[PDB]
RNA sequence: UUAGGAAUAGUUAAUAAUAAUUUAUAAUUUUGAUUAGAUUGUUUUGUUAAUGCUAUUAGAUGGGUGUGGAAAAAUAAAAAAAAUAAUUAAUAUAU
């Protein structure tokens, strides 16, 4: 037993409440025993721990328990990206051993905290520290005629496209690669100083040769890699006698800059010359005073061209090298599987007549049906929520902003649509004078991490930078209506996950032949 | 050691402190350090 | 891995690339400017044919230099080329560096040219460290230098195994620009230490101590201690007995002091408004000049010992 | 206990070995006896990028629609058949191949025969199982020129890693009995011009000099230098 | 907080102003929720807003991470903004986990500070009148979730005491009512720096009457009577402050007996003239103050005919005022600070030093730092969310303390001038003249 | 190979697997009502290669 | 051991009886039982002139798994755990 010391009076017993092991297994996505019906389209946030985010749960967090079809949702993984390190052989020693093979991924973050003690200039960190020299190597690829770099940016296009999508007919692919840097240089004439997104292909400059048969490395000496990445990469054949690319898998997001015609900086605004309309009764102060918004940069004005980013064959890796505002677009396909999935699931479960209530968590018997039913009401709300409705061309469809930093991880599915913004700084808007007006007269104290933009037919380009790092992985099977109706999550959480992305689905008579 | 009465020993089982190493710390390399 | 690049071969230059030709066993690239490309081709040459275990290339241009190689190190013979090399010239490594580069200068150069060089690298996104370099030729070529490195601190964490490979003691003395000021104020140092040397060993001969081999025997054990003490103790005492000799020349020179010490009072702020805030340094630098002009610059530094009054000569006219 | 590895002598747990005897230490677990092993990790595991760009086909599924091309069928056979191959040989896909499954034969694995190691199997009877890739297998062991008296089972018979010679004069029809092929000490007189002993009782091989060098390069007595 | 659902985001599908949890979507999904404006009830347990309540405030530091000074502004801004969403309802006995009478097992805080079998049987319904003081069931109908952690840690302290470690000797406990912010252990040690510092001033000085600004819970009185000095007094805003720090200097035994608790804003009343109470001059003034993440960075000039400074700067600037017409001569003040005012705004200048240099009416008589040695929340109002000090900006951080004298009363301490290892101004050496 | 070990939960880190065990671990508790019949006509129809070398053979035998 | 002292039982012995279809005038208890309460014990503590009074913290644990020689198994700064990992010293932990 414990030595104790002994009291005349009675002993207290606490049950106090510790952190709960089930709420951070659902933070860091690696709980393994959620059954949640009822697959929606909002993107989940996944905040990456220690040791605790690998293949076997971000299988799991692809496909969920209660029998997906598809991986329809994109999946924010804060802190999950990785580094790996050249592996080599050692011809020394006593034998021959490969070492050299190491992951710098959840020990050595991105963006060190810059704390110190002594128009007001602030020290951050607001780019990838790690892969900057492989960004640089890449930046210094397109430094500079014209025409020479118009053909290099039209060269280098991922597989042709780029993630544009236009409308091409009886065209080859080396013409359509063409067409499309024409048609961006086209569009971005007017303005004096604009910007468009594309998926580019690691440049030659980028890959070095060794000597020992060929391997080919990277010029920073760090390799972006996703360690809980599930399936095959993407085989990318190398044109110049087909043979492989060997990092077609790893991409780069380009922001270009056009020509027609680390020391962030606050300043505190002043103005010259019903606050909480949510309260019934009135406060003789507010209970949250100041509110805190996120500042993006500005988009010009806008036939107008797509300018959406949809990788139709491939399933997206975005390693953010800045911080970015996705704003994702969602495809007619996963919207119409959520309904009929949550329709299906409605009417085979929920049988009764439901009542008739005024709303969904009324008073009376909880019944399975008022229970389906106000989880179905929730999943609805948090879909209305987070997302928005944007017009298209007749269009309209759900749009989700994501505010994805350096060092995350975001899986985007194929098919799914998303435009890029960077983002500038944080704004705080008080609470008092935005009830009176706008909140852009209602600024207080404004930082500015991004001091970029500088002011110095067809349009010229400026520049190129890296704003991420694009991971191509080969197409996620899709389940059919046997293999989805016969697939357990109880049988993959040790093994069959590599014969599960090798081989098309899961087998339809698995583990009960 | 053997080459090619004092009992001699094998220069292979006992070998003779190869002088490709350095001394890193001596008998010389002390200094004193008076306390009461 | 990242590829390394050096720049200039001199008298200094050359045992430098040499080094990393040894040290790096075909794991660490090799590139090779210099002021001609006749002295690349030699330098080249002169590594192909002693035995080379990495590959090496030959440039004449700055560019592909910058477009090949990651972290380049330049090794000058003067300020003014460093100033031509590194911003002047319109192929410039830092006005157009990459960023993620890493720019090394070991020339000793003014503090303004140092800042000037770390805000437009910084201003590129590149990292400049200047590491200016004290040792001997055969000191380098043994691998003994003295490095003081300014500029970022992991820049320096990731420049330390390139920086083994030719010398043993390197310092990070913080933010750019104290890394040349660390080789003004040694020198100055060293300046000053040879002063009080040659006078102290003159006050000797002037008090009738005839055993010099003793007194510095017990100066090296007291608190007036140098290593300049124990270096130009035995020539001072043949320059001080013997005033008719002429002092031997050496490597090191009193003019080759002065060119260091001709950036300091450049570095230094305004002194005019008291004419003097620094008495021994000038008390040095005055008869160091009365030294140099009288026809002894290129010989040894205790050549000072018969120019002590000649300090006195500008304290009491110009006053 | 039956076999002590140099006697009892306890200064320290490694001095006893990594196993205290050939027998097994508890009576329940007979699969602890001590035997010569086999690294099924990189031998079991075939390499499955010979299979790329090749569609396979599922038992079960004898459906029209499933059916391939009988080119991209042959070539799919070629592909399996490379793939059962790519490691090494089996027992069972050696023996297939040859005359009256191979009776007879000296199977022997890659170590068996180097070093001062000698030892095959004279092969005498098969099971073959349905899937003919695996089964049974059983021989005369012969370790040095002695031989065993009565056929016994060969241990990772499955496991790929196999050689044989094929020579017609040892094959035995299934009509006969495989004979035990003879110890050369016992059975026929010892000579020295058809069979030389490489290793006996009593002898250790001599030192090779390259590792001595690297021996004496570990531990700091060659001067080991870039 | 009664809620208004016709300015809610949806009053069509949720007529009540609120989306009940009922305890099975994910913790992202109520964090979207309350993202976009919606408030955040729970449906039957309270197991439900609590894992809600966690997991929020985790993830909402990691899509602001505190990178920098200006990045900490921001995430205490939108985790206030957050976190007031999260509601529990006004009856919270009709929840399940609320108590259990026959398992004598619940959920909540309350099992950290009291019994299974006291909060089952008598102490769910002394609670349930506790909040009926502050907070009635008629005006309110839902509760931030971070008003009812607080008010479940206010009723421990009313239950039982609450130690001040390393301050007070293991037996001395306080009770702060309601409102009162009590001290964490990053709050404790620039008191424990001045504690150690008046343990060896105290008749070096001859310091007797002790003035203690700002009270709070008292914690900055209590520990100057542990020292020696005979004759304290606090002076503190919150009248129920005053009343509970009077009841425990009663209850703490016969060594608390000449302390004294007055309400002022700032100092004591000196309002008659005839009743003359200026002959009390204090020889020492004590001013611990607050530094939140709110009130450091919005430190500004506001006022016309009456011009004075906002935040922290504009606190000191009263002390640095008002401070002579209470001191004594040959009287110091004593100011505990603790470095977060230069971390999280390092653009402005020094408030401290901008008092010594400029408007030259104190002299740095001593100064002392030292390194923060543990973790916790810093200054934290009572009825917000916690938000403790990450790991960076906790080893920049420094326990501060600033002794300053009269500018009068130089000659006094100009023998304290002269001694080797002190630093003289050049004002106090010209009054010296040998 | 420990960071393989570590996504099991093994108490004592042994180099064991032991596998986690949800609530719902069987297809009919899942909503499945029963096992999926697989449509015998559709895929007894004869493939698109099929079909073009049955027309090859119809043109090579007339 | 109980300030207000009475009944107890999967029960005792025999047995060609593992695994009790039988036999008996069966067994515990007023020399204090069973149950209820308090409850690890222990010339180790304290005191005194004291064979007195007063304290205690070695431990164990019939349904978690018939495995294992032995359940003691859901967690312990060492008890170094099958190649000399290290065996100069002090912090041996925070880190
Ligand atoms: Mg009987």
């Amino acid at each position: 037993r414990m030595p104790r010391k002994p009291t005349p009076y009675v002993r207290k017993f606490l049950e106090g409440c510790p952190l709960p092991e089930t709420l951070v297994d659902d933070i860091a996505g690696a709980n393994l025993k959620s059954m949640a019906p009822f697959f929606t389209t909002a993107p989940r946030y996944i905040v990456a721990a220690e040791s605790r985010l690998s293949k076997l749960f971000f299988h799991h967090a692809l496909y969920p328990a209660g029998g997906a079809r598809r991986p329809c949702r994109v999946l924010i993984v804060r802190g999950g990206r990785s580094v790996r390190e050249p592996s080599f052989t050692i011809n020394t020693g006593g034998g021959r051993g490969e070492v050299g093979g190491g992951s710098r991924g959840y020990r050595d973050p991105a963006r060190r905290a810059y704390f110190y003690a002594r128009a007001g200039l602030v020290k951050r960190a607001s780019v990838d520290g790690l892969l900057s020299p492989l960004c640089g190597v890449i930046e210094a690829h397109f430094a500079v005629g014209g025409e020479k770099l118009c053909v290099t940016l039209a060269g280098l296009l991922s597989g042709g496209h780029g993630g544009l999508m236009m409308d091409d007919g009886n065209c080859a692919s080396n013409v359509r690669a063409a067409k499309r840097v024409a048609r961006l240089l086209h569009d971005a004439a007017h303005h004096l100083s604009s910007f468009f997104y594309v998926h580019t292909q690691l440049p030659d400059s980028a890959l070095f040769v060794s000597r020992p048969v060929a391997v080919f490395r990277l010029a920073g000496g760090l390799e972006p890699t996703v360690h809980f990445a599930v399936g095959a990469p993407l085989s990318v054949l190398q044109r110049g006698s087909t043979t492989v690319l060997p990092f077609g898998h790893i991409q780069c997001l380009l922001r270009v800059r056009t020509r027609g015609g680390n020391t962030p900086w606050c300043n505190t605004a002043g103005n010259d010359d019903i606050v909480e309309p949510w309260k019934l009764g009135v406060s003789l102060d507010p209970k949250v005073p100041f509110f805190m918004r996120t500042l993006t940069e500005k988009r010009p004005s806008f036939v107008h061209m797509n300018h959406l980013l949809v990788r139709n064959d491939c399933e997206t890796y975005l390693l953010p090298q800045r911080e970015l505002l996705l704003s994702f677009h969602v495809p007619e396909e996963a919207e119409a599987m959520c309904k009929e999935q949550n329709e299906e699931r409605m009417r085979r479960q929920a049988a009764l007549g439901y009542g008739s209530p005024s709303h969904v968590f009324a008073e009376g018997p909880r019944t399975f049906a008022r229970v389906l039913h106000g989880m179905k009401a929730n999943l609805a709300a948090v879909e209305e929520a987070s997302s928005t409705f944007r017009q298209g061309a007749s269009g309209s469809s759900r749009v989700y902003e994501v505010r994805a930093l350096p060092g995350d991880v975001v899986f985007v599915p194929r098919g799914w649509k998303y435009s890029v913004e960077r983002i500038v700084g944080t704004a705080i808007i008080d609470a008092v004078a935005a009830s009176t007006a706008s909140p852009r007269e209602a600024l207080r104290a404004v930082f500015r991490t991004a001091p970029d933009p500088p002011l110095p037919s067809n349009a010229e380009i400026v520049g190129v930078e890296v704003d991420a790092f694009v991971l191509c992985y080969k197409p996620y099977p899709v389940l059919s209506n046997a293999q989805a109706s016969t697939y357990v999550a109880a049988n993959y959480v040790h093994s069959g996950i590599d014969d599960f992305y090798a081989k098309g689905g899961n087998d339809v008579y698995h583990k009960y032949t | 050691r053997r080459e090619s009465d004092p009992v001699r020993y094998d220069p292979l089982l006992v070998p003779r402190t190869p002088s490709h190493w350095s001394v890193g710390v001596d008998a010389t390399d002390v200094r004193r350090r008076w306390q009461i | 891995s990242l590829n390394v690049g050096v720049v200039g071969m001199g008298n200094m230059g050359v045992p430098i690339a040499r080094n990393l030709g040894f040290k790096a066993r075909s794991a660490m690239y090799l590139q090779i400017h210099s002021r001609a490309l006749s002295k690349a081709k030699r330098v080249c040459d002169d590594l192909s044919v002693d035995g080379a275990t990495c590959a090496m290339r030959i440039h004449d241009r700055y560019s592909t230099m910058t477009k090949w190689c990651d972290v380049i190190v330049l090794a000058l013979a003067d300020v003014k080329a460093s100033r031509h090399a590194l911003l002047e010239d319109n192929e410039s490594l830092i006005m157009n560096a990459r960023k993620g580069q890493i720019i090394v200068d070991h020339t000793t150069v003014d503090a303004e040219t140092s800042r000037e060089c770390a805000h437009e690298a910084a201003r590129r996104g590149a990292y400049f460290l200047d590491a200016p370099m004290s040792g001997s030729p055969r000191a380098c070529f043994n691998g003994q230098l003295l490095l003081m490195v300014g500029g970022d601190a992991e820049t320096f964490q990731k420049m330390l195994p390139i920086f083994h490979m030719y010398a043993d003691n390197v310092f990070h003395m913080g933010e750019s620009g104290s890394g040349t000021a660390a080789k003004m104020i040694s020198q100055a140092l060293v300046a000053s230490h040879n002063a009080a040397a040659a006078e102290a060993l003159s006050m000797a001969h002037a008090l009738g101590i005839e055993d010099q081999s003793k007194l510095v025997q017990v100066l090296d054990a007291s608190w007036g201690s140098s290593t300049m003490l124990r270096r130009n103790a035995p020539l001072l005492q043949d320059l001080i007995r013997n005033p008719d000799k002429t002092p031997p020349t050496s490597a090191v020179s009193v003019d080759r002091l002065l060119s260091d010490l001709a950036h300091l009072d450049a570095s230094l702020p305004k002194r005019g408004g008291e004419d003097e805030p620094f008495p021994v340094f000038d008390a040095a630098l005055r008869s160091l000049a009365a030294a140099s002009d009288a026809g002894m610059g290129d010989r040894d530094l205790a050549s000072v010992v018969h120019y002590i009054e000649a300090g006195e000569a500008e304290l009491r006219n110009r006053t | 206990r039956a076999d002590p590895l140099n006697g009892g002598s306890s200064m320290t747990l490694g001095s006893k070995g990594s196993k205290l005897s050939p027998e097994p230490h508890r009576r329940r677990m007979p699969w602890t006896a001590a035997k010569e092993y086999v690294p099924g990790v990189v031998l079991n595991a075939r390499d499955k990028m010979v299979l790329d760009g090749v569609q396979l086909l599922d038992i079960e599924s004898i459906d029209r629609a499933s059916q391939l091309d009988p080119l991209e069928v042959l070539r799919a056979v070629v592909a399996t058949r490379e793939y059962n191959i790519s490691t090494g040989k089996n027992i069972f896909q050696l023996a297939s191949q040859a005359t009256y499954n191979g009776r007879g034969q000296r199977f022997y694995r890659k170590e068996w025969q180097e070093g001062t190691y000698d030892k095959y199997v004279t092969l005498s009877a098969i099971d073959f199982d349905r899937d003919g890739n695996k089964g049974t297998a059983y021989g005369y062991i012969t370790f040095h020129g002695e031989t065993t008296t009565r056929p016994v089972q060969v241990d990772f018979a499955d496991v790929p890693g196999w050689y044989m010679d094929f020579v017609e004069e040892r094959a035995v029809p299934f009509t006969g009995i495989v004979p035990p092929p003879p110890s050369i000490g016992t059975d026929v007189p010892v000579d020295p011009h058809s069979y030389r002993l490489k290793a006996y009782p009593y002898y250790d091989a001599p030192n090779p000099p390259e590792f001595v060098e690297r021996l004496l390069k570990d531990r700091g007595v060659l001067p080991d230098t870039p | 907080i009664t809620l208004r659902p016709d300015a809610t985001v949806d009053p069509e599908r949720y007529p009540l102003g609120y989306v009940p949890l009922d305890g099975s979507e994910s913790v992202d999904s109520v964090w979207s929720l309350v993202k976009s404006g919606a408030f955040v009830a729970p449906l039957s347990k309270i197991e439900t807003i609590h894992r809600a309540h966690v997991g929020i405030r985790y993830l909402t530091q990691s899509e602001y991470p505190a990178l920098s000074s200006i990045d900490v502004v921001g995430l205490q801004t939108r985790l206030k903004e957050l976190c007031s969403r999260l509601l529990i309802r006004r009856d919270f006995w009709v929840l399940d986990d609320y108590n259990d009478p026959e398992l004598n097992s619940s959920f909540g805080i309350q099992n950290m500070y009291f019994d299974n079998f006291k909060w089952s049987q008598v102490l769910w319904r002394r609670f349930q009148q506790y909040v009926e003081e502050y907070f009635p069931v008629a005006e309110h109908t839902h509760l931030t979730y971070d008003e009812y952690l607080q008010l479940l840690r206010s009723f421990s302290h009313f239950e039982q005491g609450a130690k001040l470690l390393p301050l007070l000797p293991k037996r001395y406990r306080i009770h702060p009512p309601f409102g009162v912010p009590a001290l964490s252990r990053i709050d404790m040690e620039p008191l424990l720096l001045y504690s150690q510092w008046l343990k060896n001033f105290r008749g070096p000085l001859k310091l007797d009457a002790a003035l203690v600004i700002r009270s709070g819970c008292g914690a900055a009185v209590f520990a100057t009577k542990l020292n020696g000095v005979p004759i304290v007094r606090g002076v503190d805003p919150n009248p129920r402050a005053v009343m509970s720090c009077r009841k425990d200097a009663q209850r703490m035994g016969r060594r608390f007996d000449s302390i004294s608790f007055r309400v002022g804003e700032m100092f004591p009343d000196k309002d008659d003239g005839n009743g003359v109470p200026n002959s009390r001059k204090y020889d020492i003034i004590v001013f611990y103050p607050d530094q939140g993440c709110y009130n450091l960075f919005f430190t500004n000039a506001i006022g016309e005919y009456a011009p004075v400074l906002t935040g922290f700067a504009g606190t000191l600037e009263h002390f640095f005022e008002e401070a002579g017409d209470y001191l004594s001569d040959s009287g110091v003040i004593v100011l505990c600070c603790t470095n977060v005012y230069s971390i999280l705004k390092p653009t402005e200048p020094h408030p401290i030093e901008y008092e010594i240099k400029v408007n030259r009416r104190w002299v740095l008589l001593d100064y002392y730092d030292m390194p923060v040695r543990g973790k916790g929340t810093l200054s934290h109002t009572p009825t917000d969310h916690h938000y403790r000090i990450p790991m960076e900006m906790r080893k920049c951080m420094r326990s501060e303390l600033w002794v300053l004298h009269k500018m009068t009363s130089i000659a006094h301490f100009a023998h304290i001038h002269n001694i080797p290892g002190a630093q003289p101004p050049s004002c106090v050496v010209s009054h010296w003249r040998n | 190979e420990w960071l393989y070990y570590k996504q099991f939960k093994t108490v004592d880190y042994s180099y064991r697997v032991i596998p986690e065990l949800p609530e719902k671990y069987r297809p009919h508790q899942s909503g499945i009502d029963q096992a999926p019949l697989p449509d015998y006509r559709e895929i007894n129809k004869m493939p698109q290669w099929a079909e073009c070398e049955e027309r090859r053979q119809s043109k090579k035998t007339v």
